């Protein structure tokens, strides 16, 4: 009824006793949380010591009580101190409480560090334990087979690498139409949300590359990349793919959108360039 | 152009440069911030007239909170008629793609006791919902 | 074995029981595992209830009769909250009467009256028409007297509790010191100066050496056998002004008007 | 369409449900923020129009 | 500050008058809204009728 | 009957509704603006009476 | 017979079903849908008693049941089985509903509306139990079914609002059974019940529903105090998670009453009194609120007596609740007149009364207050008085006795004096001059601050109905 | 800057305090005034249960509306006295 008998065990010394005492609390740690909040410093001391095999447990009690109090900020330190037993949370609607705050924290923290230096994924600026918990949510979204989730979360926290793995696995041309549609959602998304200049640029040039790899794709979607970033080199590249096809009418359609859309100074470069590669005068 | 606007003593010429400076910064975002600052900070009404449209073309088709707040702040705070009119026109270029929310924001400036402000209200809504329509503006403009 | 703690009480050396508390604790884990600890109950666990009940209570009284500080405070702190909520439906013991008595005296020794009354309400439920006051009158009367301000009475009451001595004496010492301290807090505000002869009586000293030492710790000077409350009372006053809390707590008058203005303008 | 007496998409929805609360949580904070923000925006406009 | 204390309370009275006049206004808008929803039926019925 | 679609919700949060959470900060910016406008027109009341 | 009453009663249940359906399917406005549903329950409890009792089974078969019909039949046997004109083909249709659609949409499979049929089914159940006054098996049966179901959903805010009101009844039947029958089983499942409430309360943080949080807080605070542990209840409240968005006149009155009871027995009566005054204040004044008011009054007198300040005679006199406040009236008189022996008699004569209501523990500390109140009157009436005269007035033995009592009493500051055992008299220290202190600016500042609080509360409240109302259709 | 500015005797006015006979007098006048037009206010909000907005303004007043006149005067003297205590408490601390 009262967990005060179990509290009594914490304060009592002998390791073999404490060993029992953490396991007792842990059974009823999810189920009781205002009968045990007075001995949270004793518990934190056990985690701080490394004469326990029970450091992982100790830290887990501490965290479960602390979110229920309101202290999601304190709680999460203890999350990554426990280092295991959040496998359950993911498959539990019931608790995914300690997961929520970890992902949130990651997005605020990592966006600060992207501006400073792009890399932080393999450097020590964001810890490898902070990183690995983030990537666990990507694994759950591709399990659940909705890719618009994983492309969104990665764009929040300023991750280039996740985008690169996520799009590589969708690519297999399981449907031609669906690869492209996925790509158009990331495009619309990046335009609007992302206010970091470098990051929006990286992801838009990247989408041109992915689209182009397919041999069956819309070239109207490929053309959207061109105009947004406004690069002549991209435009050169696109028609060189249709030099290889040797399809003028194809090229003529792409050009009509592009001549309308594109900045005139960009376009002046583009023709001179395509004259230098040699081309048929109708496209020019 | 910037220096020449101080040098001139004819207001048409000052207006023409101040406008001419917005057109150079077409689409230049937060790299045009330096110009805006120097331009609204100077004491001429002409510079403030065009510096409103420097905001408008630098951050077109992007709803930045800096761009938006600054255009609104000057419309209330700067009591002269040119400066009042310009900054209301300038909002719909910033929120060209967010044309739906504009009727609410200049709802308050449509009702204004200042004639100039209402003149500018009417142009902004015209420009904003020109190619992608919207019912709300047609009603505001009646 | 688990019998070896029990036979230690019956040798009448409770120091030995204490020394067997770590080595048997490790074995008592196997027995604590057997019993759900009042999470569920079954007649299975009634048989195990008897095994757990007896071990906890003989070490609980033992701890007390060992008058060394660690042996009294720590070990009884552990055993105490355990036994009355291990047992079924919030406690059915044979020693239940004695142990609740010890429960309340121990609260008082830690000197928190807040803790006493909090518990009194929880005990109340299981004595309502089912024990009431029998020997459990003793700690409620002590607390009542210190609230009523009958420090005369409280003193006689602790002493006559050693006419039925069994471990009442381990609680009597802490509370003799305590009584002196409560008076010292009341009698700051009740004198500007009072004689040596009048204070001696109040704090229940039998001799001069006991009287003068308690006066010095409270920074009350004794001159020509007169003890002065003016020294502590002035001293405390300056230490408050030295510290920072007091600009906002008092509220500065200039700041009050600023708040008046800006509410209207908001 | 969907049923517990047909396909649920062979209990995908259970797993999904487990990673739902982080996604929802921030939208419920935003829900409560809209209720206040809205009311303040039109409160000021009434007051603005009257002066 | 006693004179100010009272003056701040004497404006709560002014505000309190407004709150009630708006909760009355809202009450009339409710009645208006129901009356129209009834009236659409009468105009629907008039076309079938004639 | 029974069941729905839980992917229909999850999809809308990252896509459409993220854009709209940002849009709700642009109406919040409106609030700060008309806080000054409302005070500015109090100053203009003083001047029209004088 | 059979066909007559059940069909008639069924007509109202159909109309009721749609009231819930239409608000939630178009998304709630929070406070407004909520209120309607409360009005709905006033009607349902009456109808459930009236016109047999198989009105619901007749209905259960009409609506899409997934398995709900099994649980119904078991409720029914206890109050005598009925089952004719509640079978298929004489109570079944799957048409006349937009709540279950037409037959063709059920067949083809479509989206769940079986959630709201279920929640609403569970309403009729919770209702059934209270109205008949069923005890024993039915308490276990209902609880064990209903709660797994509420977690087989997707934990939607629309469905949280409705099912939150189900929690009150789940809790009532558990306590009733526990009070009637003293048994090991009831002790055992109480640990399950606290556990469950905390579990839901976490879920409803995530999903941010303020009603589910307000109701779950009040039930479990009440439970801890019935078993008498202060400490668990106190620890819980100082996490400061009570909502104020969806809360009600009753709901906030209830919270405050818990706050009173905790802080008084923790020996701080200023902080306890703050809450109880708030509790009476929120609550309506009716013959249906009678219970709540009645208990609030009882607690109030004693909290006040513990300070050493006395309630007025008009309180009790003009009460319609005065013949239960008669031990409490004598508490007032006995403390005030300072007589040791009246007090002794009062709590012995009225011991069963005081102990029934749980107020007997605070009456023990009121023993102290007899002395304390009597010494106070004496400080008011006499400024200089010998130690001797005081000992005769309260009937005390020694000079020494009075001097221990008085000092402690002015540690608290109740009496407002200082002892002079240098000349053998007690001197009263109250000398006023409070408008000549610096404190009055500070006294006005708190009042000013309360008037600013109403100024905010007026402005923000006013506009909140008005957004919706300008959007509402009008001629 | 030349027009707006009024020398170093512009800031001078803002730390000056005045005869308290005139301050106490100012307070009483305003105070008394709000009793008298607040009997007019009592009449107004006793009634006002009858339709036609214009008709309300003739009958129970709404032309030189009592609620409105009181509110302005109440605010005016309330603002003065916030100033009077601020400017006083400033000088007390500042100069000594």
């Amino acid at each position: 009824t009262t967990a005060a008998p179990l509290l009594a065990l914490l304060r009592e010394n002998q390791d073999s006793v404490k060993t029992y005492a953490l396991e007792s609390i842990n059974n009823v740690v999810d189920q009781l949380w205002s009968e045990i909040s007075n001995e949270l410093p004793d518990i934190e001391a056990l985690y701080d010591d490394d004469t326990f095999s029970d450091r992982e447990m100790a830290a887990l009690i501490a965290s479960k009580v602390y979110y229920n109090l309101g202290e999601y900020e304190s709680a999460v330190k203890y999350a990554l101190a426990a280092k295991d037993r959040f496998d359950i949370d993911e498959k539990s609607q019931f608790v995914e409480t300690i997961v929520s705050k970890s992902i949130e924290m990651y997005v605020q923290e990592a966006s600060k560090q992207y501006t400073k230096d792009e890399q932080f994924y393999t450097k020590d600026i964001i810890d490898p334990k902070l990183t690995s918990i983030f990537e666990r949510m990507i694994e759950k979204c591709l399990k659940a087979s909705e890719l618009k989730l994983a492309l969104g979360i990665a764009l929040e926290g300023y991750r280039l690498d996740i985008i690169e793995s996520a799009l590589k696995s969708k690519l297999d041309q399981d449907s031609t139409s669906e690869n492209v549609k996925i790509i158009n959602y990331l495009l619309t998304l990046a335009i609007t949300t992302v206010t970091n200049s470098k990051f929006r640029s990286s992801i838009l040039r990247k989408s041109f590359d992915f689209l182009m790899n397919m041999p069956n794709c819309d070239y109207l979607t490929l053309n959207k990349v061109v105009v947004n970033l406004n690069d002549a080199g991209l435009a050169l590249q696109l028609f060189k793919k249709l030099k290889e096809e040797n399809d003028e009418g194809l090229s003529a359609q792409i050009a009509f959108d592009l001549v309308s859309s594109a900045s005139q100074q960009l376009l002046e470069i583009l023709v001179t360039e395509l004259t230098a590669q040699g081309y048929d005068p109708a496209l020019l | 152009m910037f220096t020449y606007s101080q040098e001139t003593q004819h207001g048409n010429i000052t207006r023409g440069l101040a406008v001419g400076l917005a057109l150079i910064n077409y689409g230049r975002q937060e790299l045009a911030d330096d110009l805006i600052t120097k331009m609204l900070a100077s004491d001429e009404s002409l510079l403030r007239y065009g510096g409103a449209f420097t905001i408008a073309l630098a951050y077109a088709g992007t709803g930045n909170n800096s761009a938006v707040k600054r255009l609104l702040h000057v419309a209330v705070s700067d009591s002269n008629d040119d400066v009042r009119r310009a900054a209301v026109i300038a909002l719909g270029f910033v929120l060209l793609r967010d044309y739906t929310t504009v009727p609410r924001i200049v709802q308050l400036l449509s009702k204004s006791h200042n004639a100039h402000v209402r003149c500018g209200t009417a142009f902004a809504l015209g420009i904003a919902c020109a190619g992608k329509g919207l019912q709300s503006a047609i009603d505001v403009l009646d | 074995l688990t019998k070896s703690l029990s036979i230690a009480f019956e040798n009448g050396d409770y120091a030995a029981c204490e020394k067997l508390l770590p080595p048997i604790k490790i074995e008592l884990i196997k027995n604590n595992l057997l019993i759900p600890d009042l999470s569920i109950q079954n007649d299975i666990y009634l048989n195990d209830l008897m095994i757990t009940k007896r071990i906890l209570e003989v070490g609980a009284l033992a701890s007390i009769q060992t008058f060394n500080f660690d042996s009294f405070e720590n070990y009884f702190n552990q055993l105490k909250p355990y036994y009355f909520s291990n047992n079924h439906k919030l406690s059915e013991s044979d020693k239940k009467s004695k142990l609740i008595s010890l429960y309340l005296l121990n609260l008082l020794s830690q000197n928190n009256t807040t803790k006493f009354h909090s518990e009194l309400q929880y005990l109340d439920k299981h004595i309502k028409n089912l024990e009431d006051d029998s020997l459990l009158s003793y700690p409620i009367k002590l607390d009542r007297w210190l609230m009523e301000g009958s420090y005369q009475k409280a003193w006689d009451l602790l002493q006559s509790g050693s006419q039925n001595i069994s471990e009442f004496d381990s609680f009597t010492d802490i509370l003799k010191s305590a009584i002196r301290d409560e008076i010292a807090k009341n009698t700051e505000l009740s004198y500007d100066f009072l004689p040596l002869s009048n204070i001696k009586a109040l704090l229940f000293f039998n001799n001069e050496k006991e009287t003068e030492k308690f006066a010095l710790e409270r920074n009350w000077p004794i001159v020509n056998s007169k003890v002065y409350f003016n020294n502590q009372s002035k001293e405390k006053a300056d230490y408050e002004d030295e510290m920072m809390h007091e600009e906002d707590q008092k509220t500065n008058i200039i700041e009050k008007a600023m708040d008046y203005a800006i509410s209207i303008e908001n | 369409m969907t049923a517990a007496v047909t396909s649920s998409n062979i209990v995908l929805e259970t797993h999904e449900s487990g990673i739902k609360p982080y996604f929802e949580q921030k939208i419920q904070e935003t829900e409560l923020k809209i209720r206040s923000k809205t009311e303040n925006v039109r409160r000021l406009e009434a007051q603005r129009n009257a002066l | 500050i006693n004179i100010s204390n009272n003056l701040q309370k004497a404006l709560t009275v002014k505000t309190n008058d407004e709150l009630m006049v708006i909760y009355i206004s809202n009450l009339v808008r409710s009645i208006i809204a129901f009356d129209d929803l009834i009236e659409n039926k009468i105009q629907n019925k008039k076309i079938q009728e004639q | 009957n029974n069941n729905s679609a839980l992917s229909n919700v999850n999809s809308d949060i990252y896509f459409k509704l993220k854009k709209l959470e940002k849009e709700y900060e642009l109406l919040t910016l409106q609030e700060d603006y008309i806080k000054d406008e409302q005070r500015h027109l109090k100053r203009e009341l003083k001047r029209a009476q004088e | 017979l059979h066909h007559s009453e059940k069909k008639y009663a069924e007509e109202d249940q159909v109309q009721e079903l749609l009231k819930v359906l239409n608000e939630i399917s178009k998304t709630t406005l929070t406070l407004d849908p909520r209120y309607i549903w409360r009005s709905l329950k006033d009607l349902s409890s009456l109808r459930n008693q009236e016109l047999l009792n198989a009105e619901t089974l007749c209905f259960t078969v009409n609506v899409l049941y997934p398995d709900s019909s099994s649980f119904k039949k078991n409720l029914l046997k206890f109050i005598t089985s009925n089952h004719k004109s509640s079978v298929p083909g004489s109570a079944e249709l799957r048409n006349s509903y937009p709540a279950s659609f037409y037959s063709v949409n059920t067949e083809k499979k479509t989206i769940e509306v079986t959630a709201e049929i279920n929640c609403f089914m569970h309403l009729l159940v919770q209702l059934f139990l209270w109205d008949s006054k069923e005890l024993e098996q039915l308490v276990e049966f209902n609880r064990k079914v209903v709660i797994p179901n509420l977690l087989c959903y997707y934990n939607l805010r629309s469905l949280n609002l409705i099912n939150a009101k189900l929690w009150f009844y789940i809790y009532l039947s558990h306590e009733t059974l526990a009070r009637s029958s003293e048994e090991i089983n009831s002790d055992n499942q109480n640990i399950i019940l606290r556990s469950t409430m905390m579990k839901f309360l976490k879920i409803a943080s995530l999903k941010h529903d303020n009603e589910t949080k307000a109701m779950l807080i009040n039930l479990i605070l009440r439970d801890f105090l019935n078993n008498g542990e202060v400490d668990s209840a106190s620890d819980f409240i100082s996490k400061l998670e009570y909502p104020h968005t969806d809360v009600s006149s009753s709901l906030e009155a209830r919270y405050f009453f818990y706050l009173s009871k905790i802080n008084a027995i923790q020996l701080d009566y200023s902080t306890a009194n703050e809450y109880i005054i708030a509790a009476i204040r929120k609550a309506p004044h009716n013959s249906k609120s009678l219970g709540f008011l009645q208990q609030s009054n009882k607690l109030h007198c004693c909290i006040q007596l513990l300070m050493g300040d006395i309630p007025e005679l008009s309180f009790f006199h003009q009460s319609n609740m005065q013949k239960s406040l008669l031990p409490y009236y004598h508490l007032t008189k006995a403390v005030k007149l300072g007589d040791l022996k009246k007090f002794t008699s009062t709590i012995t004569k009225y011991k069963q009364l005081l102990l029934k209501d749980d107020t007997y523990q605070l009456c023990v500390r009121l023993r102290s207050n007899v002395i304390k109140t009597g010494i106070r009157i004496i400080s008011l009436t006499y400024k200089k008085i010998s130690l001797r005269d005081i000992c005769l007035k309260l009937n005390l033995d020694s000079e020494q006795t009075v001097e221990y009592m008085v000092s402690r009493a002015i540690r608290d500051g109740v009496i407002e004096a200082k002892i002079n055992h240098e000349d053998g008299f007690i001197e009263t220290t109250e000398l006023l001059n409070i408008y000549d202190s610096e404190d009055p600016q500070q006294v006005f500042d708190e009042r000013i601050k309360f008037a600013n609080q109403l100024h905010d509360e007026y402005l923000v409240s006013m506009r909140y109905p008005e957004d919706k109302k300008t959007q509402q259709n009008e001629k | 800057k030349m027009l707006m500015n009024l020398h170093k005797e512009q800031w001078q006015s803002g730390l000056k305090m005045y005869d308290y006979e005139e301050k106490e007098e100012s307070n009483l006048a305003a105070t008394k005034s709000m009793v008298k037009i607040a009997e007019q206010y009592s009449k107004r909000i006793e009634e006002e249960k009858e339709l036609t907005e214009e008709e309300l303004k003739t009958r129970y007043v709404g032309r030189q509306d009592p609620k409105k006149h009181l509110s302005e005067t109440a605010d005016e003297t309330l603002e003065n006295n916030i100033v009077s205590v601020l400017t006083a408490g400033v000088n007390s601390v500042a100069i000594k």
